[PDB]
């Protein structure tokens, strides 16, 4: 209704809203305006990525319309509010960021023109053997180096994400004698009722799970629904909805119901010395942990440990 | 001469004398695509 604040809404500016904003004011034509289109809806969030550009020329549908066409009008787009937007790679990303250097910055011009418009992918470790490809030597070319790693990545400055999407907790587990005690903080009265049942499944869980125990012991959803003798989506779907809240490692209590996550810990703690080797070898901690009893072989135990954005692997 | 006076005209009122084509116009379009980025305005004034 009106004449009082409803949630009407605020009507917000995201990154394409505003590269939109931007196009609409700048003296395209008639075809180029559905290029630029074309492109600002291609952009996300994360600025850089421009995603395919044989697919932006060839979801035109042909009959014309080269590709630099609009290769052109991308490096115009390319060049509005938050600098470097979109492109491609980064490469291009950090040459449009470095277009703009006002071309007085001792030094840098050049330099990081070669840096960082071609052999950049060997920066990444170190200088080494690039400080005898440019013939560059001491604090010449770690100075560019510093303007480079100076100049931040794509856009994520526009972000209209003011909403940090809180937790608001649902049950406390008040901590007690080395573990947990449930207190639940913070038709209908059926599903309250229901509600104050999946707090009592978790308190349950406390008796399922040992909370000192590396990760969580090893649980299924039958202990739950051998209890109070409910089905297993019902817990599941309680436990999916609400989260628990616990002094420390509080969470949602859905991945609460050592299995996997002792062996993640195991590999944390690999980890902790699997920094002298960058190929790292949770086959050979797999064998490890045969040895232990575990049993692993090259299994995707071990593979979990050399996934997660592990540096095994990605250091090979 | 320069940049301004070349760079207030539509593509319409451009694409009309010799020897230019398509091919031109779109290369004009990628170089003055960067830096300037403009290809029109009604301006001001000059001072030479």
């Amino acid at each position: 209704d009106d004449e009082l604040p409803v949630y009407q809404g605020e009507t917000t500016q995201t990154l394409q809203d505003y590269l939109m904003w931007q196009v609409e004011l700048t003296p395209f034509t008639d075809t180029d305006r559905a290029i630029a289109t074309s492109i600002v809806d291609a952009v996300d969030d994360t600025g850089y990525l421009t995603i395919q550009i044989e697919d932006i020329v060839d979801s035109i549908g042909d009959d014309e319309i080269g590709l630099e066409e609009v290769e052109a009008v991308l490096k115009r787009i390319q060049r509005f509010d938050p600098v470097g937007v979109a492109a491609k790679d980064l490469r291009d990303c950090l040459l449009i960021q470095l277009s703009q250097f006002a071309k007085e910055t001792p030094w840098l011009e050049e330099a990081r023109l070669i840096i960082s418009d071609h052999l950049d992918l060997l920066a990444n470790h170190d200088f080494r053997t690039l400080m005898r490809v440019t013939r560059l030597k001491e604090e010449v070319l770690k100075e560019a180096v510093n303007l480079i790693q100076s100049l931040d990545p794509r856009p994520g400055q526009s972000i209209q994400t003011s909403e940090p999407e809180y937790v608001i907790p649902d049950v406390l587990v008040r901590k007690v004698s080395g573990r947990w005690t449930v207190e639940l903080n913070a038709l209908e009265s059926r599903n309250d009722t229901l509600l104050r049942v999946s707090r009592c499944i978790v308190e349950q869980q406390q008796a399922f799970f040992e909370q000192g125990e590396e990760y969580m012991k090893p649980m299924v959803l039958a202990d739950i629904a051998q209890a109070v003798e409910m089905h297993e989506s019902t817990i599941s779907r309680v436990t999916t909805q609400k989260y628990l809240h616990s002094p420390r490692g509080i969470f949602e209590l859905k991945y609460f119901f050592a299995s996997s996550t002792a062996i993640r810990a195991l590999v944390k703690k690999l980890i902790a010395a699997e920094n002298p080797a960058k190929p790292l070898s949770d086959s050979k901690l797999t064998s490890m942990l045969s040895e232990q009893g575990i049993m692993v072989a090259r299994r995707t135990v071990a593979k979990y440990r050399e996934s997660l954005s592990i540096p095994p692997s990605n250091q090979r | 001469h320069y940049i301004g006076d070349l760079v207030q005209r539509t593509e319409v009122e451009l694409l009309k004398t010799p020897n230019l084509g398509k091919k031109s116009l779109t290369e004009i379009k990628d170089v003055l695509a960067s830096r300037g980025l403009s290809l029109g305005m009604r301006l001001e004034n000059w001072p030479p």
